[PDB]
RNA sequence: CCAGGGCUACACACGUGCUACAAUGGCGCAUACAAAGAGAAGCGACCUCGCGAGAGCAAGCGGACCUCAUAAAGUGCGUCGUAGUCCGGAUUGGAGUCUGCAACUCGACUCCAUGAAGUCGGAAUCGCUAGUAAUCGUGGAUCAGAAUGCCACGGUGAAUAC
RNA sequence: CGCGGGGUGGAGCAGCCUGGUAGCUCGUCGGGCUCAUAACCCGAAGAUCGUCGGUUCAAAUCCGGCCCCCGCAACCA
RNA sequence: AAUAUGCCAC
RNA sequence: CCUCCUAAAGAGUAACGGAGGAGCACGAAGGUUGGCUAAUCCUGGUCGGACAUCAGGAGGUUAGUGCAAUGGCAUAAGCCA
């Protein structure tokens, strides 16, 4: 809401951020690309066929190459989406392997920063 | 380990330097990459970075040590533990 | 059937019960029992307490039991002290002798923690 | 009584030497030995207090009181009246029988021997010392050993201060470290 | 381009294998029976030394000649007598051999010692109808050293299919 | 305000009335079947009982208050 | 006897 | 019905005054004789600890009195036989 409510994915309170390495590796300026997307997500206009729920409560954020295909991985945790993983992929449908790893991603920090998000946040 | 006809291995570069610090007195740290080293019988009290892939960690050399790699008691590795 | 301060078996042969003693196995029992002049398949209720004591005598060459024990713990406690990678492993409860911890290493870290 | 003649010949005058006494009465004697085991799981198996009872029965050549619960403790589940415990208290006669048994055959058949504390004395002059295997005593036999029974060993002495109850229990050879 | 480090990290999870949980076995002693392959800064006899890894001198052979290289399971005798055990070998301590400039991270192997979990494995799940499965050893490529993998080779050798 | 109750794993409930110890279902986690998910199958962990202070050798239990949540009553003029 | 579902341009 | 306070130093004394208990237990927890003395803490001590049993000391009845509170209790009314 305050422009920033997003949270990256660390491993442990202070586990160095799973997500942010795993987002500098995305090539070039998709980087500042997917962040005004996480900037429209908390718009609340950014664009149709760009989101998809996969499966589970995993939201896959898209962006480009073939087809909306600088993939992200996130779910949300209250106000403050939780960023999971961020990946390029080339086929259309982020691969299995790459769904699961987000799962537990998830799973991982629900039982770290927490099951539900802050009484006030 | 090495075969005892061979003898212990010293590098040559590391040998120099601890023979003349040592004749010469304390003096800085023995900034050294030879972790591949032995610690010889004259090695003690002599305070010796041996590198680890990206510091050099020092070590300061007591009789105990004697007949030991100094790549050892440098450490190559970081660890804390998953999810503390 | 009292070796270095310890009970030793008397239903079983000479070599299988010198085997008891901490710091004795197969080859340090024959050894014992050759050295000796003892059978090795005599069982320890049937020999004279001459034998045994040669027997005694024979073991208290070895380094056995509580002295062993100590001189393992002693070399165990300066690698810890030390702290060189033996020691941190040591410390850690890790394998020792480089093998792999990405999986099995079930006897150093014990069994199962989930989390 | 080997050891009380010993004592009454050769230990007194060590210490009238070593002390510079003026009464030969000052010099320390050994009031009591105490044998205890507290066999805290007879509240499982009653049976099993016998059972030390009888040990202890072996190793003294006396048999033993069986001491119970002073309060009623919840942290270890005992009630007032719970037998948890088995003493023998020895004096003069059999005192001095099982302390030379004790020095000179228990001690050496202890696993790892290599000398009794001397910090062991409770600041006055006793000497308690802990046995952790009842098959260090050849009385008890070694093949009907159910279990690990232990005992703790209380030489209770006149002396006033640990100096004086150590060189008496050292001038008896006793091993210490 | 260079030296160090990492690819060997470990709360965990999965796949594929190896060794086991024993007596149709273990250990000790004697002994029979193979195929196929490799080899020239290579394979290395014989002999001497070492408890063993191996070391010294060193022939022979680019080979149906010499070496690797005694096959093992099997058979005969003894032993163990159902026990976490002479099963089982993880782990660890000490001492060592070889390769390689160099074995700490991070090699293989040997000796002494330690001797773990494991007593046939939930749901579930795989291979196989013949000399196959099962079981026993041997060789090679890669390679200075570094196979339980991979690729081949033989020995013993079934039940079942209405 | 008076009176009767209630506070127990993440949710719903037992247990407590007879002080010696906390269970059920759903859920969660791990594996399994599935191309994958749901259902399903097999294993596991989880609360130290609202709270303070007593009693008692021992308190979820008994007691006194305190906090919050329901229910009945708060009338005659 | 039970056996629900499948949204990412092509 | 029992105990303390209010209750004003004899007894007694009210309130929809302030605090707690009883509607029993015991054939021994009664009689007598003989004997013994507690709580707590510290030190030392096998498993065994803050708290089990053993030994010594300090302490002084700060314990106990089958159950409330008061008054008592060492000559014990407390604990064994
Ligand atoms: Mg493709
Ligand atoms: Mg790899
Ligand atoms: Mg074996
Ligand atoms: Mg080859
Ligand atoms: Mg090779
Ligand atoms: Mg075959
Ligand atoms: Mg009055
Ligand atoms: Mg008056
Ligand atoms: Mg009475
Ligand atoms: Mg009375
Ligand atoms: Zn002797």
């Amino acid at each position: 809401a305050a422009m920033g409510t997003w949270k990256f994915f660390r491993a442990s309170v202070d586990g160095r951020p799973v997500f942010k390495k795993e987002f500098d590796k995305l090539p070039d300026q998709a980087r500042a690309a997917l962040i005004v997307l996480m900037q429209r997500y908390l718009v609340g206009d950014l664009a149709a066929g760009s989101i998809k729920p996969i499966r589970g409560d995993i939201l896959e954020l898209r962006w480009h190459e073939a087809n909306n295909h600088f993939r992200v991985l996130f779910f949300r945790w209250g106000q403050h989406p939780v960023a999971l993983t961020a990946f390029y992929a080339n086929q259309q449908k982020t691969p299995k392997t790459k769904i699961e790893t987000a799962l537990d991603r998830q799973k991982i920090w629900k039982r770290a920063f927490g099951d539900t998000p802050p009484i006030l946040e | 380990p090495r075969s005892l006809k061979k003898g212990p291995f010293i590098d040559l570069h590391l040998l120099k330097k601890v023979e003349k610090a040592v004749e010469s007195g304390d003096k800085k740290p023995l900034r050294t990459w030879s972790r591949r080293s032995t610690i010889f019988p004259n090695m003690i009290g002599l305070t010796i970075a041996v590198h680890n892939g990206r510091q050099h960690v020092p070590v300061f050399v007591t009789d105990e040590m004697v007949g030991h790699k100094l790549g050892e008691f440098a450490p190559t590795r970081t660890y804390r533990g998953h999810a503390a | 059937a009292r070796i270095a301060g310890i009970n030793i078996p008397d239903h079983k042969h000479a070599v299988i019960a010198l085997t008891s003693i901490y710091g004795v196995g197969k080859t340090r029992s024959k050894a014992i029992l050759a050295a000796a002049g003892i059978a090795e398949d005599v069982k320890i209720s049937e020999l004279s307490e001459g034998q045994i004591d040669t027997l005694r005598d024979e073991v208290a060459k070895f380094v056995v039991e509580g002295d062993l024990r100590r001189e393992i713990s002693m070399s165990i406690k300066r690698l810890m002290d030390l702290g060189c990678y033996r020691g941190l492993r040591h410390r850690r409860g890790l394998p020792v002798r480089g093998q792999r911890t990405k999986t099995n290493a079930r006897t150093r870290k014990g069994p199962r923690k989930p989390i | 009584a080997k050891l009380h003649d010993y004592y009454k010949d050769e230990v007194v005058k060590k210490l009238m030497t070593e002390f510079n006494y003026n009464s030969v009465m000052q010099v320390p004697r050994v009031e009591k030995i105490t044998l205890n085991m507290g066999v805290g799981e007879a509240i499982a198996d009653k049976k099993l207090l016998d059972n030390a009872a009888a040990d202890l029965a072996a190793i003294s050549g006396q048999k033993p009181l069986i001491t119970k619960a002073r309060k009623s403790v919840a942290g270890f589940k005992i009630r007032q009246g719970y037998p948890i415990g088995c003493k023998v208290t020895l004096r003069g006669e059999r005192m001095w029988e099982f302390f030379e048994r004790l020095i000179t055959i228990a001690v050496p058949r202890i696993r790892d021997f290599r000398g009794l504390s001397a910090k062991s004395f409770d600041g006055r002059g006793n000497y308690s010392m802990g046995v952790r295997e009842q098959i260090i005593f050849p009385e008890i036999d070694y093949d009907k050993v159910d279990r690990v029974r232990g005992l703790d060993i209380t030489i209770t002495t006149t002396a006033k201060s640990d100096e004086e109850g150590r060189a008496l229990l050292a001038a008896f050879d006793f091993p210490f470290r």
